[PDB]
């Protein structure tokens, strides 16, 4: 067949969000509001898309959007914040219900300096409208032609020109 | 048993067949098969006797060596496939395996042996349901499997399954047992033109299934399992032998008996498709068949044998039990020639 | 004798779970859903004998998929030619194939 | 198998729809009156296994013998009609479509053609 | 690989005390000693022998019994499905099956011995 | 294909050679029943897993449901035997020829 | 199978008689093995030796039935010249027959034998010139 | 420790070479006992913990009803081993021998074709690259047999109902 094309090394490369897994949870609530915008669009194209190197340039942008986000914590709510994630990665399943009373420290931090609202049960989980410019792909799974369908049917049946012509059956 | 039980037994039998005629996957069609062998191994023991317990075991085994391989066939097509759509198979071994496997359902030889043992062990009632009812399943598979079924292998099956049925027909004085191997030689037959067309299969099938009906339920009405208790039947009912001479002229494929439909049909097919010698040795083979039937036929009808002096007795009563098919099998098995370009309807 | 008993009533006793791209709880896809999906739609109404002709090339992809013999064929070839390489010492393995690198997060 | 996979065949269905575009089987058919002696030759079996006079007892049950051998016999000749009919139509409408495969041949007449004698001596 | 290396040392740790009943003591073995035991007195038969089961219809049900448990062992995820009324009436439907199964078997004595 | 893939059919191929030929007890027969399910089961369950054929993963535990049916099925048949002739040994069923 | 079969069709007719017949010998050894598996599956000796006699008997008598047949039908087709003649096909079954007589030690099975063998391999024969199939792919 | 599933699948097959060269059915059991768990530890290695937990468990209940029968119908005075008869020794030496030359045959040369193709390099490389997320698919799937399943759940339990009649019927002479 063909060559597989792939993106050169250069291409692919972004500041990584070298933050850990529990301090990703703690401000997953309101990562999602914030950055709500370019995730959303880089999740509509690799669904449009159907192939990750038609969405790079997409995924560059979270990483970016993602790293301003905590850069307003860490001007604004630094020490709640690290209060905050520190509860939560003590727990082995990470738990936000071992740690309620470090998250309305956070949150109320956060309320105050940046003026963020933690979205409420059932908002960052629902179907939501991407306004994009990208055009929609004509053909996603580079399908091949189809092939053309068998000739269907036609008019009004008649008797059979004999009957059945079976040996000699005259009927 | 219970009535209601026996009734539940054979309606569950009924409902594995319906199952395996009527799903599109394969994993419901093995459990079809499954289930009818669970309810058919108690029909088969409906009488408790050693033999019929022997038979159980014998058809058992059969049946679940039959069922295994049949569901490694599946699992073999699955995995090269991706697929349980009963549709063209899409491995050759797997193709190989399952014909193997429903070959050995249906008795066809050289996988005919249980036959004329699980037959002859049961009653005439189970017999008739194991082999008349029991045939719809597996055959329904090879029909819809038809395209994919390696024609060589069907074909050397049929062949075998014939002279194999004839052969073993000659030497038997058991009524089962003549009728087990009619029944391998009539399966062969019905699977010779299986990769031709499924069409003649199926009205093999009828023909078939509507003799050994007639057959059956005649011996049934005669109280009859050999040739010598056979010959009786003279004396007390000869409208009985009569008719069961009729039937077996028809089985002999004799025209203008209704017998005769299938062969001419399945020679028709076989030799549009070019086939000139294997509908011809089929042909020259059923000779055997036709000499056991004849001889029957002498010793139950065409000549008289000596009788018992109990059977004046036995002259005054009426048979009280009424088979209400029982004429109508025989009309529909004997004189139905003239109707062969009715084979369109079952297209 | 396929009794059809499902298109004609209009049940689906066993039609949800022939195939890999039908639907699925909570929308798990299969591992070749896609393969699977260009097979079935290129051969839809053509017929099982125009099927197996035309709509190869889709149901070849499928199988690759499915089996990935072709694949398992190159990367040993890939494995055996790197092996002879080793022993001859013509080729170095790289620091990140050599887990020597931090793989990316 | 053929006429299984038709294309908007009903699963199912004794009878479609479009076979009554067809003339139905008269009631004087030669099929149906043999279909009518097939019952009554049932009727007749059915006298004789039971051990009753064979051709003036129970008039009612050989009567009903004969009607329900006519009557899906009707119905089997015009579903065998119909199956007929569309074989025809199938087979006319594919010569149509494939003039390539069923090309018109010479006309040439015995006058013309060459077929060698075999004398009989 | 841990359940495998938790497997590894309890087997390792009875063959270990295996070893050391079976080469620690003093032995001293002979025919009398090492003879089935029967009370003091010598066996009649073989313990080879046939052993009848007075239940054994019982074993038999409880061969599909234990398959209805299989069947019943996914019932905490089937919960979690929106299509709670079919999964509710298909999980009571098995059990209702399971009950009569063994309501038929025990109004025809099947769940008696002998 | 895969090695194991191959080691799961040899299996089910000398279950079943083991089931074809008997020795003498019926028991042994209905053990490479039981084996040849088994090999099935751990061969459908690798598809059904390595495909991530999710619908399907309900195929194992029906195989296996029907699997200890016939188990079932089997073992009555056996004690049947033993009480009508005291050894489940296949040589007892000898009375059907031919 | 298909193997050994053109192993010895591929050989032209009156060519290598040496190789055409070895070629028969393996077809007919082939042949024997089957039957003595399942003579010895059905009608079980009694003895492991027992069996390997019964199976070596049965095996020579059938590779020796495919050698005589092979030999002859390529003698007859080198020395009459004539490769496209049932007639030595139908010679080579009649001594395979004569063959099958001389190993069962009867004179009624040899000359049965070469009668239905010659008849059968003519007809083989016939096959191969015109193209008649035993086994017909469905065409319709 | 890369080769885990083929150790364990050879374990299965010498199981099975084992409860298949037709010892007293007492030792036929343990054999079908290590081949079950053997293939358990293959699901699990696999990802199908509840189906190999499954298989476990049920043929661990099951074998149990064949050895009370063992005891009770092929219970013979000299329960024969492996080492017992001449006829199983070489049934179990046959397996092992045929085992043991299709792995080597299959490990030294890459590309094997007995019947199908096989590919000499390990298990792991079928594997799937993909996140299931909050998921156990396996067992969701299983669990959708209530739901999507209606048909499968009526079918089995009519066949295990009548499973249980059947077993009354036959067993009552």
């Amino acid at each position: 067949p063909g060559i597989v094309e792939l993106p050169t090394l250069e291409d692919l490369k972004v500041q990584e969000v070298k933050v850990s897994s529990s301090v990703l949870k703690a401000a997953a609530h309101h990562y999602g509001a914030q950055c709500d915008k370019p995730n959303k669009e880089f999740m509509l194209c690799r669904w449009e898309e159907k192939d990750p190197r038609r969405c790079l340039e997409e995924g560059k942008l979270v990483n970016q959007c993602a790293l301003d986000f905590f850069r307003q914590i860490k001007r604004h709510c630094a020490e709640p914040f690290t209060e905050y994630w520190t509860c939560i990665d003590y727990s082995g399943l990470q738990l936000f219900r071992h740690c309620r009373k470090q998250q309305a420290k956070f949150d109320e931090c956060v309320l105050d300096k940046l003026g963020w609202v933690r979205p409420d049960l059932g908002e960052l989980s629902k179907v939501t409208k991407v306004k994009t410019d990208r055009p929609l792909p004509e053909n996603p799974y580079h399908s091949r032609a189809r092939p053309e369908p068998n000739p269907e049917a036609e008019g009004d049946l008649k008797p059979a020109k004999h009957g059945s012509r079976l040996f000699f059956w005259t009927m | 048993m219970n009535p209601i039980i026996y009734t539940t037994l054979i309606m569950t039998v009924m409902s594995g067949t319906m199952l395996v005629m009527i799903s599109s996957h394969w994993l419901l069609i093995w459990i079809g098969f499954e289930m009818n062998l669970l309810a058919m191994i108690p029909v088969l023991m409906k009488n408790f006797n050693p033999r019929a317990t022997e038979a159980a075991t014998k058809y058992f085994l059969t049946q679940a060596t039959a069922s295994m391989m049949l569901m490694m066939a599946i699992i073999i097509n699955l995995l090269y496939s991706g697929q349980w759509t009963i549709t063209k198979m899409f491995n050759p071994v797997a193709m190989t395996m399952m014909t193997m496997a429903l070959a050995m359902k249906l008795g066809l030889s050289p996988f005919h042996f249980w036959v004329p043992e699980v037959t002859q062990g049961i009653s005439l009632q189970a017999g008739l349901l194991l082999l008349t009812w029991q045939k719809l399943a597996p055959l329904s598979v090879l029909c819809q499997i038809s395209q994919s079924i390696n024609p060589n292998l069907m074909l050397t099956m049929a062949m075998l399954s014939i002279l194999i049925g004839g052969w073993g027909g000659l030497n038997q004085t058991q009524l089962r047992k003549i009728m087990a191997y009619s029944s391998i030689a009539h399966m062969g037959w019905m699977t010779a033109v299986l990769p031709y067309n499924t069409t003649m299969t199926i009205l093999n099938l009828l023909i078939y299934i509507t003799m050994t009906l007639a057959m059956f339920m005649l011996l049934i009405h005669s109280s009859a399992t050999t040739t010598l208790s056979l010959s009786h039947t003279w004396n007390k009912m000869p409208v009985i032998t009569s008719l069961m001479m009729v039937t077996l002229l028809s089985m002999g494929g004799l025209p203008p008996l209704s017998g005769f439909m299938p062969k001419w049909m399945i020679i028709q097919e076989m030799t549009k498709n070019e086939s000139i010698i294997m509908p011809t040795l089929m042909a020259m083979t059923a000779l055997l068949n036709l000499y056991f039937y004849m001889r029957l036929a002498y010793s139950s009808s065409l000549t008289m044998f000596p009788s018992t002096n109990n059977m004046k007795m036995k002259w005054q009563f009426e048979h009280t039990k009424q088979m209400k098919l029982l004429p109508t099998m025989i009309v529909l098995s004997t004189l139905v020639l003239p109707m062969t370009p009715a084979l369109s309807s079952l297209n | 004798p396929f009794f059809d008993v499902q298109k004609r009533l209009g049940l689906d006793l066993d039609r949800w779970m022939t195939i890999q791209s039908a639907e699925q709880p909570h929308k798990i896809p299969g591992r070749c859903h896609a393969f699977e999906k260009e097979w079935i739609e290129c051969a839809h109404g053509i017929g099982g004998i125009r099927a197996e002709k035309e709509c190869k090339i889709e149901f070849d992809d499928f199988v690759e998929c499915l089996l990935r013999q072709k694949t398992m064929k190159r990367l040993s070839a890939i494995k055996r030619q790197r092996d002879k390489l080793i022993k001859e010492g013509k080729y170095t393995p790289p620091p990140h194939h050599l887990g020597k690198e931090d793989p990316r997060p | 198998t053929m006429m299984s996979g038709r294309p908007g065949r009903v699963p199912l269905q004794f009878l479609p729809n479009e076979a009554r575009s067809l003339p139905p089987p008269k009631l004087t058919d030669p099929r149906l009156v043999y279909m009518g002696f097939l019952g009554y030759c049932s009727g007749l079996i059915d006298n004789a296994i039971r051990r009753r006079p064979v051709v003036s007892a129970g008039l009612h049950r050989q009567l009903l013998y004969v009607t329900s051998f006519v009557f899906f016999g009707y119905y089997l000749l015009k579903r065998q009609d119909y199956m007929y009919a569309l074989r025809d139509h199938d087979m006319f409408a594919y010569v149509k479509s494939h003039p390539e495969d069923f090309p018109e041949k010479d006309k040439k007449t015995y006058g013309e053609i060459l077929e060698e004698f075999h004398p009989v001596r | 690989m841990n359940i495998m290396l938790t497997l590894l040392t309890n087997v390792t740790l009875a063959s270990l005390l295996v070893l050391i009943a079976f080469w620690l003591p003093q032995l001293n073995a002979y025919s009398e000693k090492t003879s089935p035991y029967e009370c003091g007195f010598d066996p009649m038969g073989s313990a080879r022998l046939p052993f009848s089961m007075k239940f054994f219809l019982v074993a038999i049900t409880f061969l599909l019994f234990d398959l209805e448990i299989a069947l019943l062992l996914p019932l905490p995820w089937a919960s979690q499905t929106n299509n709670l009324k079919t999964m509710l009436t298909m999980a009571l439907f098995l059990l209702i099956l399971l009950a009569a199964s063994l309501a038929y078997e025990w109004t025809q004595k099947g769940l008696e011995w002998a | 294909m895969p090695l194991v893939y191959m080691n799961i059919i040899m299996a089910f191929a000398i279950a079943l050679a083991g089931l074809l030929m008997y020795r003498s007890h019926l028991m042994s027969s209905l053990l490479c029943l039981e084996g040849m399910m088994l090999s099935l089961f751990i061969m459908s369950t690798l598809i059904i897993l390595n495909t991530h054929f999710t619908l399907a993963n309900m195929m194992p535990i029906i195989l296996l449901v029907f699997a200890a049916c016939e188990a079932a099925l089997g073992l009555s048949l056996l004690v049947m035997v033993s009480n009508t002739y005291g050894t489940d040994y296949v040589q007892n069923l000898n009375l059907l020829q031919c | 199978a298909k193997t050994l079969l053109h192993k010895y069709s591929d050989i032209p007719e009156g060519t290598e008689c040496h190789r055409k017949a070895y070629a028969s010998t393996s077809i007919g050894g082939a042949t024997g093995l089957i039957v003595s598996a399942y003579s010895i599956a059905l009608k079980p000796p009694a003895s492991f030796l027992e069996g390997v006699a019964r199976t070596g008997r049965y095996t020579f008598t059938s590779a020796a039935i495919g050698a005589i047949f092979g030999l002859t039908s390529c003698i007859s087709a080198q020395v009459r010249e004539k490769p496209d003649d049932p007639l030595n096909y139908f010679i080579g079954g009649c001594a395979g027959g004569l063959t099958l007589g001389a190993r069962t030690r009867s004179y009624g099975i040899g000359a049965a034998a070469c009668a239905y063998m010659g008849l059968t391999a003519a007809l083989v024969k016939m096959g191969q010139l015109e193209g008649w199939q035993v086994f017909a792919e469905p065409k319709v | 420790t890369m080769y885990i599933a083929f150790i364990l699948s050879t374990i299965f097959v010498i199981g099975f070479v084992g409860f298949s060269s037709k010892p007293s059915p007492i030792y036929g059991g343990l054999g079908l006992i290590v081949s079950g768990g053997v293939g358990c530890g293959i699901v699990l290695n696999f990802g199908g913990s509840f189906l190999g937990l499954m298989v476990f468990l049920i043929y661990l209940g099951g074998m149990l009803v064949v050895f009370g029968y063992t005891t009770a119908m092929a219970t013979e005075m000299y329960p024969e081993v492996w080492v017992s008869n001449k006829t199983v020794f070489g049934a179990f030496v046959s397996g092992l021998m045929m085992e043991f030359c299709m792995v080597y045959y299959a490990l030294k040369e890459e590309e094997v074709e007995i019947i199908f193709k096989f590919n000499g390099l390990g298990d792991w490389v079928i594997y799937d690259t993909g996140d299931s997320g909050f998921f156990s698919e396996e067992a969701m799937g299983i669990a959708a047999l209530y739901s999507y399943g209606t048909w499968l759940v009526i079918v089995t339990g009519w066949s295990l109902l009548i499973g249980v009649v059947v077993i009354m019927e036959i067993t009552r002479g």
